[PDB]
């Protein structure tokens, strides 16, 4: 509930759409290790780096 | 019997350490009474030191004496380093608490369980 | 070759195979003084011998990293000299000797 | 029923023997509990040696000290049971090494082996009174500056012996022997009937 | 005054408290409220007493209204039941 | 009517003394409530000061030990309900400056009478009335004389009513010691007869308080007119200098006729806000302490007096400077004692 | 004394109560000796005198920014000792509220970090989101914080009929709120300076001083107890640990913003895949009987009476169970005799180890640097003091 | 026993009677364990309490209402494991977990029977027997409890 | 699965781009835009006295003792509310009322001792002690916070209508 | 090398107890008996030593019991009589041990009471 102009000032100043995500909620023997050595973690496929 | 030593092998050596701590405290009492602006007399405080150092005069075992100074030394550090604000130091003097009589008749007159 | 290891403080060690071969051969040497049937000597000698056998066998560090695990090769170097330090320490400690003393009776009985 | 994985119970048991053989000298009892954990029990003298082997052994790297604690079994001659819980980031596992220390028989300090222990060892001295030789700076951490007595000892009263209030006459906070206005009601809870051990 | 008639007395050293501040006591004392409750007549020898509302009542108990001589009283509601 | 004393002796314990204390907010008062509260006694503190000021007294009393009642001296009904349920009444009502709506008679004789009068109607076991030391019905200061007038009257309203008669009191927040120390603002410190021939014997506040409290719990004191005095007398000269000594501020004792000086007191007295000096105060200051020949107070009532020098350091510390704030009494020189 | 200067207990900069007796040559810190125990309260001794269920509320208070995640650690521990495990729905719940709680902690840690640095608008932006989350707690437990919802045998009561939907609307948007903070701090020409290259901790040193948290992860060591040793159903979800390089205040921060992001990925799943079922073990022996049952069945009343009055009666044993609380590894070593009340319960606090590191982190640093480093350790004095 | 119940059927109820001024018999509680009928015959020679009837309405109460008047009477309370008949003076003054239990000696009679005085918040709430093989072997007099 | 949060040519275009970022404070201006944006958003605050932050039925709030519709207080002094209270807050002593029924002579919840866990709400078999909705009971004096049976029963009578509605909404869940 | 001490470990000086509660407190080492109410014997197994009971005066404001004795609620549990005696000696508390009294064996047989003779 804010005039689109004022709302725009918001979106422009912000750079993304706040309208979509508003602040107003509405209605011999083997040496034995303790356990098998951990496999090194895989690079995340969806974003390996930020 | 048959007990492993902590810091000294015998009461004799242990007593050496007590002497050192006494000196330490003795030399420190005046400073504290000034850096904490305590309302006590250096002489008075120095007697307190004596009190404590003798409250545990009865200990005969070397191991117990050694821990006692370890603990004593730790207390010194704190006091010397202002870590212990007056409230902490004056507590030693038991200034606010009302002294309790140890006379039997006295206790009888006041407490159910003496 | 790599730019840097994931771990912040660790720094890339060039000639890693040579650095490992130096450390691994040293440990084997120190272990040579341990009592003959000493448990630490037999166990660690077995682990160290397998490690350098692999280090000598593999000329590619990336596959070397896979063969003896260790994550980055630099870590394996740190683990080996850490072990070299303890091997020297245990010789002084003499852990192979019989138990210092039995625990007091009922010392380890938890239900109480 | 918890999802026990026998795969673990065995591997950790096997390590427990491994350590027991590697250090016959200090290990008194090694046991794998049902939760599936492992606890190597060592003579107090083996504090330095057993830890160091675990911190720096290729087949058992136990780099971080999760915790250092001291249960107090008053019945036990050696009152305290210093317990050190350690974690292996590499081989992924945890082992607990527990020793026994009496009130005036100090334990060695492991600040050398793990500097994490610098604080926990001060915590054990303050609460239980065990002393740690070769500690860089052992001094009360949690208790008040002038506190007398070691609090977590089973023989120390919960409420304690001293409490603080502000006194106008002396215009300063002042200890007094504890006087409680509703004593801790000590409900007896143990039932006189046991449970037939499974 | 109150339920169990608490009467800090004219000579007590505690009645001092209410000076300039009233005491907490209860109207519609319960002691008389169930006595004001009619006797629940029943046909059966034994009857239940959920307290009224099941889960929102008392653990259900069965009362033996077997003797007209006595109207069973559920130990929880104090409700007398007239056989 | 009584309360068996149970407990170990500290807070959260019971002693069985329910006591109205009308002027508790005072310097002496503060101390009276302290011990009474420490002992565990039930204390009813009548107050006409705002609630914010009465807050300091709340903490020394245990939960439910202290009850505060709204009370007006002119309104007889307020005194009536305060003593309704008390068995001990202690009267510390006093002032130095005759206020617009309360005269020395009122604060000392008129009011303290009505109070004990009601207390009797109530049936309080004992009443303790406090009047200044050396209080002749003919003494120069209207204050002292009026106080004397009271100690007589209250007898007739309340027979066998203890009458402790304290000297000027020594304590932190006291006037006797702070007043002189505060003469610093004044470049010169006037002293009638150059501070001579007015030997004075101070008494620590606590000693007075403990004494008063002990009275409440002792049958020996009935109709007794105790005199808490002190552990050592002093010519006003040493006192003044000593003070300035601990305060570490220069001293210039200047002779000024009491005649002219009574006028200076009049000047401050003129001031609307709590005149700092009072024509009467001036006179009282010079009124020489009387020697002791009356019912012994301290010691007699159970507390050994405490020398002034011992605690002076605490009372006069606030008046020191940045560095002087770190000096202690034993490196300092204690002044001589003149019994005269 | 090199002008020893107590950081002081009352200081907005010092979270809660921290006397840092510091000797500073002018504006350079030579040595930091943190003092602790200003909030020791006895939590470990008090528990010995209380039954297992009446000691659950103590855990929420141990580190109350992370109210529930702490409760899960005791839960797990008591469940292990009893060899009982919670029902499937309860597990997902605990992971649902486990993560919501991680966000709550990170919003606390990142925004409170900035307030000490001097940026004040991020705190107000995200405390509104926090507020909205609290409301989840309240509508599930009854309390905004200090819920007592996660009990030793599952959660206490099923989610209200409708919560999941709202834990969605919020999650659907929270991202933008993290994004905003970013446009304000991640690249601020000034945040970086006060944070970058401050308190760098090596990888070997971090393991040695027992850091075990983001503090390790920030130095590049890959360890998330949630992936290495899965607890509850954190195994069935899929998330990416945010490892860091050039570990320093700025890098770790970025890691905490990234776990806020990854937790939204875990929350989404939990909402998408939470099973129909019961929320507490069916063993009246360990879990209290339903109130309809205790009011109609004798065995249920007896089990209700004994459970509330006496207790679980855990079998004798001892366990150290550690989870990945938002701060780091939170573990309870719970020694237990056969009695209904515990014998010992040392709480390992991610924080006792981190503070100790303050000395080895803030060396040759200015007064302002010390303020930044206390922030990058998320020190909640409740867990440290216990 | 069992975690849950399967008795979806109805329960029974018996009729509370008067066994005297010391024992409150809310006997709908009775598990027909016949320890009372034994004690009342074997330890004490009262031989009054008895079983009456058969089936699920066997009620162990005096057929005619004659009070159980005898010394040794209060022991029935201690010996009935169910709380069917319990003590009428100590009806609802306390609950056992709270009671702090101090072991002391009977002074009412010269047998010096051992007894445990159960005190709550500082006033005695009950005195119940504690076993002494030689003097009072688990029983105490009606007077001293 | 892991991820690198911060793991990382020089061209005029690039450099000129970077130099402009340092020289004209481009990113700093970016931050100002964000705050200007919210300045235009609706504030989330509520008039506290006039509008109240929402609390759902399980909110624990302030203790109250309920009564049966007939008028008989629900508590039957089983005293396990005392047993399970974590803080030792509830003190109960009882005696048989003349009616012969079982009632509590004294029921004292020390609210300053109470930590509002809500277990008492849980434990009661007759559900006599409930966590009432009211959270606004701040008191000038410490003694007022200590509550005897008469205050709690009075608290129960005042809020019974809402307490009944709240228990009505949440009992199926329990 | 170990040193010799014949001094009974007394550590009263390290425990940190106020002087009054070490010289005026008598503790009794006893095996708890069984509430006659229940027939279970699992609470009559371990020895316990309990400090002497002290003042419990009524509180004036609320009537709650109030105690000035810190060592009142403390009851330590010791598995054997010897170990409990040791705790009293080194802590310096006075002790008065009570021997365990266990039920004597009693001969029972269902057939015996069926004897009309007796
Ligand atoms: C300056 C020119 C007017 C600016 C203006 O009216 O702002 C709102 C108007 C729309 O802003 P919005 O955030 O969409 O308003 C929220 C609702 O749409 C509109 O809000 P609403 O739904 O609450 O509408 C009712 C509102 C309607 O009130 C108004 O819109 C008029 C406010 C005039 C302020 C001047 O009346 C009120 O709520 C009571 C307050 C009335 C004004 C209080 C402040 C007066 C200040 C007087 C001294 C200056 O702003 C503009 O049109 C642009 C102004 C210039 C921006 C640079
Ligand atoms: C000033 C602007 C104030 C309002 C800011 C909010 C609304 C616009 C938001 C734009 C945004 O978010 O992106 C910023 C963007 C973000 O830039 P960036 O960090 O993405 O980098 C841009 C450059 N590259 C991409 C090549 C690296 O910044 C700019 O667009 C340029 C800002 C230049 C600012 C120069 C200093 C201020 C002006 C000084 C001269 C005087 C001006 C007038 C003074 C007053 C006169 C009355
Ligand atoms: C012929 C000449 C042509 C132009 C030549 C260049 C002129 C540049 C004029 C500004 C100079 C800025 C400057 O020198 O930078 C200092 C600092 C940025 O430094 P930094 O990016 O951290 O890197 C430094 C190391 N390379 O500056 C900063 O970014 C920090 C400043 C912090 C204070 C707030 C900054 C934002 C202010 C926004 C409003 C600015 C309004 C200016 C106009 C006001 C109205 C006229
Ligand atoms: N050194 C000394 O002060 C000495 C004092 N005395 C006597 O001992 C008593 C206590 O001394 P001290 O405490 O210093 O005196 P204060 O000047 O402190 O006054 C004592 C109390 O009386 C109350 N009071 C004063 N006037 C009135 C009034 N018109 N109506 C109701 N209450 C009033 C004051 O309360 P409020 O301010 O709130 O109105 C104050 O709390 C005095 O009466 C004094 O005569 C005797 C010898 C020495
Ligand atoms: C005012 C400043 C306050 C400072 C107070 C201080 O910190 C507290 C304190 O002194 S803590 C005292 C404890 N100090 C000991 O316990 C030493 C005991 N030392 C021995 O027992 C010896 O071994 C021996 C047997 C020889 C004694 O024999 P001797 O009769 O002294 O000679
Ligand atoms: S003893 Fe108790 S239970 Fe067994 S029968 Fe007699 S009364 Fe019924
Ligand atoms: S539980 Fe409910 S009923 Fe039983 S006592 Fe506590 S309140 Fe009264
Ligand atoms: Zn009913």
């Amino acid at each position: 509930s804010a005039t689109r102009v004022i709302q725009k000032l918001r979106n422009w100043a912000s750079g993304q759409d706040l309208q979509a995500k508003l602040q107003l909620r509405y209605q011999e023997k083997k040496a034995v290790t303790p356990a098998p050595p951990m496999k090194r973690w895989e690079l995340s496929k969806d974003q390996p780096y930020l | 019997t048959s007990v492993k030593p902590i810091f000294s092998r015998d009461l004799n050596e242990a007593k050496r350490r007590v002497r050192e701590l006494y000196r330490a405290w003795y030399r420190e009492v005046p400073n504290t009474v000034h850096l904490m602006q305590l309302d006590i007399t250096v002489k008075q405080g120095r007697d307190k030191v004596r009190e404590m150092f003798m409250k545990n005069a009865h200990v005969t075992d070397p191991r117990v004496v050694d821990l006692l100074v370890i603990k004593g030394k730790m207390e010194l550090q704190e006091t010397i380093k202002v870590w212990k604000q007056r409230t902490h130091v004056m507590r030693f003097f038991h200034e606010t608490e009302t002294p309790r009589p140890k006379d039997f008749l006295s206790k009888f007159y006041m407490g159910h369980d003496p | 070759l790599k730019k840097t290891t994931g771990l912040v403080g660790l720094a890339v060690c060039d000639t890693p195979h040579e650095r490992l071969t130096i450390l691994y051969t040293k440990t084997l040497d120190i272990l040579k003084h341990f009592p003959k049937h000493a448990a630490y000597r037999k166990y660690t000698e077995q682990i160290t011998n397998e490690k350098l056998d692999m280090v000598k066998a593999e000329p590619d560090v990336k596959k070397l990293e896979a063969l003896l695990q260790g994550g980055e090769v630099e870590e394996v170097i740190l683990q080996a000299e850490k072990e070299l330090s303890l091997a020297r320490k245990m010789l002084k400690w003499k852990p192979w000797e019989p138990l210092v003393e039995e625990p007091p009776a009922n010392q380890w009985k938890w239900p109480i | 029923v918890r999802p026990r994985s026998d795969v673990t119970h065995k591997q950790l048991s096997a390590f427990g023997e491994y350590v027991a053989e590697i250090l016959p000298k200090y290990v008194q009892q090694v046991q794998v509990s049902c939760l599936d954990e492992l606890e190597i029990c060592i003579h107090p003298d083996g504090v330095i040696p057993t830890l160091t082997f675990l911190r720096d052994h290729t087949n058992a790297q136990f780099k971080s000290l999760a915790d250092l604690t001291a249960v107090d079994v008053p019945t036990r001659q050696n009152r305290f049971e210093i317990v050190y819980n350690l974690l292996s980031l590499r081989f992924n596992s945890r082992i607990r090494v527990k020793t026994y220390a009496d009130e005036l028989t100090p334990i060695d300090s492991i600040v050398s082996v793990h500097i994490a222990a610098n604080w926990y060892e001060r915590e054990v001295w303050d609460m239980f009174g065990v002393f740690f030789f070769n500690h860089p700076d052992l001094r009360r951490i949690l208790t008040d500056y002038g506190f007398e007595g070691h609090p977590f000892r089973k023989d120390f009263p919960l409420t304690g012996y001293v409490e603080l209030r502000y006194d106008d006459e002396v215009k300063r906070v002042v200890a007094e022997p504890v006087e409680l206005a509703q004593e801790f009601r000590k409900f007896d809870l143990n039932s006189p009937w046991e449970a037939f051990p499974a | 005054i109150t339920h169990t008639g608490q009467v800090y007395d004219e000579k007590d050293y505690r009645r001092v408290r209410f000076v300039d501040r009233q005491k907490e006591v209860n109207e519609n004392f319960a002691i008389d409220l169930i006595a004001q409750q009619p006797v629940n007549e029943v046909e059966h020898r034994i009857i239940a007493c959920d307290g009224g509302g099941g889960a929102l009542g008392h653990p259900k108990v069965y009362i033996n209204l077997d003797k007209e001589t006595k109207t069973g009283t559920c130990g929880y509601c104090g409700l007398q039941f007239k056989q | 009517h009584a309360v068996i004393p149970h407990g170990k002796g500290g807070r959260s314990s019971v002693s069985g003394v329910v006591a109205t204390v009308f002027g508790a907010t005072g310097f002496l008062g503060r101390y009276v409530v302290n011990h009474l509260g420490r002992m565990g006694s039930q204390v009813i503190i009548p107050y006409r000061c705002d609630v914010y000021d009465i807050m300091h007294l709340r903490l020394m009393g245990d939960l439910g030990q202290l009850t505060f009642l709204e009370w007006d001296a002119r309104d007889k009904d307020s005194i009536r309900k305060a003593v309704q349920h008390s068995n001990v009444v202690i009267n510390l009502i006093g002032r130095e400056w005759e206020t617009r709506n309360f005269d020395f008679e009122d604060v000392f004789v008129n009011i303290p009478r009505a109070i004990a009068q009601a207390s009797k109607e109530a049936g309080v076991e004992r009443f303790i009335h406090v009047s200044h030391l050396n209080a002749s019905m003919k003494s120069s200061s209207k204050s002292l004389r009026s106080k004397a007038v009271g100690e007589k009257e209250v007898r007739s309203v309340f027979p066998e009513a203890i009458i402790i008669r304290p000297s000027d009191i020594f304590g932190r927040e006291d006037r006797f010691l702070n007043h002189f120390a505060n003469y610093r603002w004044f470049l010169a410190v006037p002293l009638v007869s150059l501070g001579f021939k007015t030997v004075k014997q101070p008494v620590y506040v606590a000693d007075v308080s403990k004494g008063i409290v002990n009275a409440t719990k002792d049958p020996d004191a009935v109709g007794k007119t105790f005199a808490f005095t002190g552990p050592n007398r002093y010519l006003l000269f040493h006192l003044v200098k000593y003070i300035f000594g601990m305060t570490h501020r220069t001293f210039i004792p200047y002779p000024l006729p009491l005649f002219v000086y009574s006028w200076i007191g009049k000047l401050f007295g003129l001031s609307p806000f709590e005149p700092w000096t009072t024509k009467d105060k001036v006179e009282r200051i010079h009124i020489s302490d009387v020697m002791p020949t009356d019912l012994p107070g301290l010691e007699d009532l159970g507390v050994q007096p405490t020398p002034l020098e011992l605690k002076s350091i605490e009372v006069l510390r606030r008046h020191r400077t940045y560095r002087w704030l770190s000096s202690e009494i034993e490196e300092t020189k204690p002044a001589k004692t003149v019994n005269y | 004394t090199n002008m020893t200067l107590n950081f002081g207990p009352q200081h907005p900069a010092a979270h809660g109560v921290l006397r840092l007796v510091l000797e500073l040559s002018g504006e350079m810190v030579r040595k930091c000796d943190p003092h602790i125990g200003l909030l020791h309260r006895g939590t470990e001794k008090l528990i010995e005198y209380k039954t297992y269920l009446q000691a659950l509320p103590y855990f929420d208070r141990l580190d109350y920014v992370s109210m529930m995640c702490n409760e899960q650690a005791y839960s797990i521990a008591v469940e292990k000792l009893l060899n009982i495990q919670p029902p499937p729905r309860a597990q997902w719940i605990r992971v649902l509220f486990g993560e919501i709680t991680r966000i709550l902690n990170h919003i606390m840690a990142v925004t409170t970090h900035a307030l000490d640095i001097g940026a004040m608008t991020p705190f107000f932006w995200m405390f509104e989101e926090r507020e909205k989350m609290f409301e989840f707690y309240e509508r599930v437990s009854g309390a905004r914080m200090h819920a007592a919802y996660i009990r030793p045998g599952g959660v206490h009561q099923d989610l209200p009929l409708g919560l999941l939907d709202d834990i969605y609307e919020f999650s659907k948007n929270f991202s933008l709120r993290i994004d905003e903070v970013e446009e304000m701090l991640t690249n601020n020409r000034i945040w970086r300076n006060r944070t970058v290259d401050i308190g760098v901790v090596t990888a070997e040193d971090a393991l040695n001083y027992g850091f075990s948290g983001v503090m390790l992860r920030g130095s590049g060591i890959q360890w998330d107890l949630r992936k290495t040793q899965p607890y509850d159903v954190y195994d069935q979800v899929e998330f990416d640990v945010p490892i860091g390089s050039r570990g320093d205040c700025y890098d770790r921060y970025l890691c905490r913003v990234e776990e806020m992001r990854q937790s939204l990925r875990i929350i989404e799943q939990c909402l998408n895949k939470m099973p129909p079922g019961e929320i507490k073990v069916d063993d009246a022996k360990v879990s209290p009987p339903k109130r309809a049952e205790m009011k109609t069945s004798m065995e249920s009343l007896i089990h209700h009476f004994k459970l509330y009055t006496e207790g679980y009666q855990v079998p004798p044993g001892a366990t150290y169970t550690a989870i990945e609380a938002p701060k780091g590894e939170f573990g309870v070593y719970l020694v237990s005799d056969g009695s209904s009340r515990p014998y010992r319960c040392k709480i390992k606090a991610p924080g006792f180890a981190h503070l100790a590191g303050l000395d080895k982190m803030s060396k040759g640093h200015m007064l302002a640097d010390v303020v930044a480093i206390i922030g990058t350790q998320d020190i909640v004095f409740g867990e440290i003091d216990r | 026993g069992s975690d849950r119940s399967r008795f979806l059927e109805g329960k029974r109820a018996v009729e509370d009677k008067n066994i005297g001024p010391l024992v409150k018999t809310i006997m709908t509680r009775c598990i027909q364990c016949t320890r009372c009928i034994r004690f009342a015959s074997e330890i004490a020679g009262v031989d009054d309490l008895g079983t009456t009837g058969r089936g699920n309405d066997m009620q162990v109460g005096t057929y005619i209402e004659k009070m159980f008047m005898s010394e040794l009477s209060g022991n029935v309370i201690d010996i009935c494991p169910v709380g069917a008949l319990t003590s009428k003076p100590y009806a609802f003054t306390a609950r056992p977990w709270e009671t702090r239990k101090t072991e002391s000696i009977d002074v009412m009679d010269a047998v010096g029977s051992n007894i445990v005085v159960s005190t709550r918040t500082g006033e005695v709430m009950r005195i119940l027997p504690r076993m002494h093989e030689d003097i009072n072997e688990e029983w105490i007099s009606d007077k001293t409890r | 699965t892991y991820k690198y949060v911060n793991k990382k040519e020089v061209d005029m275009k690039s450099a000129t781009d970077n130099a402009a970022r340092i020289l004209m404070w481009t990113e700093l201006i970016r931050g100002l835009g964000m705050t200007l944006s919210y300045l235009f958003r609706e504030p989330a605050t509520i008039n506290y006295p006039f509008e109240k932050g929402p609390l759902s039925p399980r909110f624990r709030g302030e203790h109250a003792l309920r009564r049966y519709p007939s008028g008989e207080e629900r508590c039957i002094a089983c005293k396990l509310c005392e047993a399970i209270c974590p803080a030792q807050a509830i003190t109960i002593e009882a005696e048989p009322r003349a009616d012969g029924s079982r009632r509590t002579t004294r029921y004292d919840i020390d609210m300053t001792k109470c930590i509002y866990c809500g277990f008492c709400q849980e434990a009661c078999p007759v559900d006599a002690i409930v966590e009432g909705p009211n959270f606004e009971f701040s008191t000038e004096t410490h003694e007022e916070l200590l509550y005897n049976k008469e205050k709690l029963l009075n608290n129960g009578d005042k809020w019974e209508a809402e307490i009944a509605a709240n228990i009505q909404a949440d009992y199926l869940y329990r | 090398q170990l040193i010799t001490v014949d001094e009974k470990l007394d550590i009263t000086t390290l425990t940190g107890v106020p002087e009054e509660h070490i010289k005026t407190r008598k503790v009794r080492i006893f095996v708890p008996a069984r509430n006659n109410m229940q027939s279970g014997v699992n609470n009559t197994k371990k020895w316990k030593m309990e400090f002497d009971t002290r003042e419990r005066w009524e509180n004036p404001l609320m009537g709650w019991a109030s105690t000035a004795d810190p060592l009142s609620n403390m009851v330590l549990t010791f598995s054997a009589k010897e170990d409990a005696i040791a705790f009293a000696e080194k802590n310096g508390w006075s002790y008065d041990v009570e021997e365990k009294k266990v039920p004597k064996p009693k001969s029972k047989s269902y057939g015996a009471n069926f004897s009309w003779n007796k």
